[PDB]
RNA sequence: UUAGGCGGCCACAGCGGUGGGGUUGCCUCCCGUACCCAUCCCGAACACGGAAGAUAAGCCCACCAGCGUUCCAGGGAGUACUGGAGUGCGCGAGCCUCUGGGAAAUCCGGUUCGCCGCCACC
RNA sequence: AGUGCAAGAGCAAAAGAUGACUUGACAGUGUUCUUCCCAACGAGGAACGCUGACGCGAAAGCGUGGUCUAGCGAACCAAUU
RNA sequence: CCUGUCAAACUCCAAACUUACAGACGCUGUUUGACGCGGGGAUUCCGGUGCGCGGGGU
């Protein structure tokens, strides 16, 4: 029962909102892959009158590559209570954010027969902070 | 009528009942006819191609050959006789 | 401009906003009247003021009607009377009128009509027994300023 | 088996309706047929209502008006119980009157004219604007009703 | 759901099994459809027809029965899912079936996957399908020659079970060999 | 169908919810990237290889009607509307009688938590 | 939501979005409906084929311009292939 | 929640009715040849009224 109900670290989304690049070398360091470019959508008047053009970066870190950057990401923060999700999913910070969730997640992100996941089987607010707590740091 | 064209007062036939909005299902798409069957005309509003005109939903033809996938369907429209080109998709088999 | 110019149900229901412009607001004040924050059903008493053909009533009429009616009640019960009186007909159908002889004839926007048919209720009025004989007053002066004869049917009185 | 008779006449009629009584071999006014009840059957009289008289005879009156009014398919032959021995199955005009009532053979099938022309009214009917429930001599009637019709329209 | 207006996709939209779009396309041919699935341990690949109140299938191959003529390795493979294939295309022979066209679903068309290599094997038994042949494995990679490479990378086992050490894409070649005999119970 | 594949009708099948089910069997999740192949970054997905573990998801099985839906009963209603007729009534607007049809809303109570086809399979 | 533009209509593993590749917005000749209900009448339009050559796709297949209904012009003369 | 009204260019609903084809009865045609085909000659393209349904207009 336990065991296919453990939460686990599905991917760790690093990102940097600016608007007008010169920021993917510092991504590609503290990370260790690369890097992709943000486009955006709808023409504002802070002098971004062009549609598909690098607003910022991104990188999605998965298995090793997440569990070895928030070893050294989340003593940079404090974490707080109001900055869970209801899915229980947090983001602090340069934007951090780090997706959790139960061993079953492949049925809703495949392309076969997909279904999506079940509110009983789905992570809460508690079953969150629980799990990053019996990982080296506190709550509140 | 404020205008001739095709489309003119068919907002009623040519548009589905919200529930049987969205793609068709293809078996009826890809039905086969004989010749001699008689076949009711009634245009699908979800299936864009091989239609027919409008004012000709409703009748009841007789199949007597195909031009390529599409079906050559006889008709009698008041009392002069018609051969309409048209697809599967928008025609049922009588009884 | 007479009521026989627009008292009639013979033109089709003209009564979609989004195509008709320049349409005169009603003349009508408030169709909830008295004790507005009282509710229908803490009164003995309803009587209700019942149009007997099927008539188009213009604003104006409505406005007539009802301020006579009101102003009765006003008079003989006060100004925070325990009554309260609602109109339930809205002024819904836009009348025009062709005022070029029958060339381009269709009309411009003149006002507003009320179709209300034969049976139905035009106004209702919650009352106490002690003041069920001014309500029937103050609705004998409304019915002579509308086009159709009336009824005026007590629903809740058992009390005579 | 009901029996039509024409009351009112062709001109300002529908065609549709004029064209249905025409089906019903009724081509005059004071005409009479013997239409069976069937569903198509009675969608034809349903549509001739106002125009007509029907109803079901009686044996005794069915045979006053064979003996009377009826004729044979071609010719002056009055149809007497003679006439029905020798050309019809039946013996007389009762065992012929018996079968159209019972729906087993039509007139035409036994080289008759399918219309039996009446005479007017004597006395005059109850009218022709008005039905029989308002007092009139329109539609539906009691079988002692279409009698005192047909009896009187000997 | 929410009202009247609603629409709820067909069954097997909801359940995100078929395609519609391109099944509308594979049926346009009016030839058979060799639908050809794969499961995590096993692949399966039928022949069907279009029928009255569903669809007919005429003739199928499961790789679980594929150990009746003597497999002894495992069955979610690309080895496998020829041989499943060929199993499938002449069972197909002996139905009457003589053309097809490659219904792979939801699967994705990626060159030298397993639903080609069952297209592969279905060519090979005497049926027509429209193919392309560079999109096909090359005949080593059908035949099982990256998995036993992958063995030879060995330091601790492949298989659990006891079949064999080093692997033998030989099993093929003698199962191929098997099938291709004109007498053999199908 | 002791969990499968392809379907037909495309909500009676939807939304929500409860209970049960898996040692070499099945479906999954699951384990793992040398290869085919894969991500404008990520073996996440796609693709390939595989069983250490699990029935918690999914799925299959049994059931619940609160919501949406299908159909039926009874009431609304033979009311609204209406094809045919009228030297019936009404200043009129309109109504009425006869004849042939006949709703909708809403209420109450049932139904509905899919049905069926081909194939394979202790 | 979006889909160039009225209005009505169509569309969700798409007809929308993004990406890449491509030139079928191709030549020839038709069947049919429409223009013109019924019911004769040109230009124009559309649907649906075939022949030839092509594009994309694994492939079925899709591409006879834009999801559909507006965006059009005779004889004579000229230029042009 | 409660409470008051509407729609030619609204529709979760929805008739009467009109309409395609077919079968049945009826009627009709096979010496009165229908249905249909081909050819000759027209007149005609100021209409009006009642009833039903209309749209405009006091
Ligand atoms: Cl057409
Ligand atoms: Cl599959
Ligand atoms: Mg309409
Ligand atoms: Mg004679
Ligand atoms: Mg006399
Ligand atoms: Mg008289
Ligand atoms: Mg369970
Ligand atoms: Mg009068
Ligand atoms: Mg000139
Ligand atoms: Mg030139
Ligand atoms: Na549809
Ligand atoms: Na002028
Ligand atoms: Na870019
Ligand atoms: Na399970
Ligand atoms: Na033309
Ligand atoms: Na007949
Ligand atoms: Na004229
Ligand atoms: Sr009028
Ligand atoms: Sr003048
Ligand atoms: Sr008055
Ligand atoms: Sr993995
Ligand atoms: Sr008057
Ligand atoms: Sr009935
Ligand atoms: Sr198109
Ligand atoms: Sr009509």
């Amino acid at each position: 029962f336990h065991e296919m109900r453990e939460p686990r670290i599905e991917k760790v989304v690093v990102h940097m909102g600016i608007g007008h690049a010169n920021a993917e070398d510092i991504l590609g360091e503290i990370t260790g892959q690369m890097p992709v470019r943000t486009k955006a959508k709808r023409t504002v008047g802070e002098f971004d009158i062009r549609e598909g053009d690098p607003i910022g970066a991104k990188v999605t870190l998965r298995d090793e590559m997440a569990e070895e950057f928030l070893q050294t990401a989340l003593p940079l923060a404090e974490l707080a209570t109001s900055q869970f999700d209801d899915t229980g999913n947090f983001s602090f910070g340069l934007d951090v954010t780090v997706n959790l969730v139960r061993p079953g997640y492949r049925v809703a992100k495949r392309d076969k027969a997909s279904r999506s996941i079940p509110t009983k089987h789905r992570l809460n607010p508690a079953d969150a902070v629980a799990f990053i707590e019996s990982t080296y740091d506190v709550e509140v | 009528p404020s205008s001739n064209g095709p489309l003119e007062g068919t907002r009623g036939k040519l548009k589905n009942k919200p529930r049987d909005r969205g793609t068709s299902p293809p078996q009826r798409a890809v039905e086969e006819f004989d010749d001699g069957e008689k076949v009711h005309l009634k245009i699908d509003p979800s299936v864009p191609n091989g239609r027919f005109h409008p004012r000709f939903d409703g009748q009841t033809g007789t199949v007597e050959g195909k031009q390529g996938d599409a079906y050559k369907v006889d008709i009698v429209d008041g009392g002069k006789e018609k051969t309409i080109i048209v697809t599967a998709a928008h025609l049922r088999r009588q009884e | 401009k007479p009521a026989s110019m627009y008292r009639d149900i013979d033109k089709p229901a003209y009564t979609r906003r989004e195509y008709i412009t320049g349409i005169p607001g009603s003349k009508i004040a408030q169709h909830k009247m008295g004790r507005k924050q009282k509710d229908a059903d803490d009164y003995p008493v309803q009587i209700s003021l019942i149009v007997e053909e099927t008539v188009q009533l213009r604003h104006g009429s409505l406005e007539a009607s009802r301020l006579s009616a009101n102003r009765h009640l006003i008079k003989e019960l006060g100004e925070e009377g325990d009554y309260k009186m609602t109109l339930r007909k809205f002024p819904h159908q836009v009348l025009r009128e062709n005022k070029d002889g029958m060339r381009a004839a269709f009309g411009k926007i003149v006002g507003t009509a009320a179709r209300v048919q034969a049976g139905e209720q035009l106004f209702t009025a919650y009352c106490n027994v002690e003041d069920a004989e001014h309500v029937k007053e103050a609705f004998r002066r409304a019915y002579n300023k509308i086009t159709p004869s009336c009824r005026i049917k007590v629903e809740r009185g058992e009390e005579l | 088996m009901h029996a039509l008779v024409q009351l009112r006449g062709e001109v300002n009629m529908h065609t549709d309706i004029q064209d249905t009584l025409e089906m019903l071999n009724i081509h005059h006014v004071n005409h009479c047929t013997l239409v069976p009840e069937t569903d198509a059957y009675r969608g034809m009289v349903a549509k001739v209502n106002d125009f007509v008289a029907f109803g079901e005879p009686s044996q005794e009156t069915l045979e006053t008006v064979l003996a009377t009014r009826a004729e044979p398919l071609e010719g002056d032959a009055d149809v007497d119980d003679e006439w029905v021995a020798e050309h019809t199955d039946y013996d007389d005009i009762s065992g012929l009157a018996f079968a159209l009532l019972s729906e087993e053979t039509t007139l035409r099938e036994q080289g008759l004219s399918p219309t039996l022309r009446l005479h007017p009214p004597r006395g005059g009917h109850d009218g022709v604007k008005h039905p029989v429930k308002e007092g009139g001599q329109l539609g539906k009637h009691d079988t002692e009703g279409i009698d005192d019709l047909l009896e009187a329209m000997r | 759901a929410t009202g009247p207006r609603y629409k709820v996709p067909m069954r097997r939209r909801r359940e995100a099994r078929t395609d519609y779009h391109q099944r509308l396309r594979l049926l346009k041919s009016g030839k058979p459809r060799l639908v050809a699935r794969k499961s995590n341990k096993h692949v399966r690949a039928q022949l069907v027809t279009l029928g009255p109140n569903g669809d007919d299938t005429l003739a199928s191959a499961h790789s679980s029965d594929l150990a009746e003529y003597g497999w002894e390795a495992p069955t979610g493979n690309m080895p496998s899912a020829y041989l499943t294939g060929l199993l499938a295309g002449l069972r197909a022979q002996e139905a009457g079936v003589e053309e097809a066209v490659l219904d792979i679903g939801l699967n994705s068309p990626t060159p030298g996957s397993k639903v080609f290599a069952i297209q592969e094997g279905a060519i090979d038994a005497g049926l027509d399908i429209p193919h392309n042949d560079d999109v096909l494995a090359d005949w080593q990679r059908t035949r099982g020659a990256h998995i036993a490479e992958y063995d030879e990378q060995l330091e601790e086992p492949l298989y659990s079970g006891d079949f064999d050490a080093a692997d033998l894409p030989e099993h093929f070649d003698e199962l191929r060999e098997t099938l291709l005999d004109g007498d053999i119970e199908l």
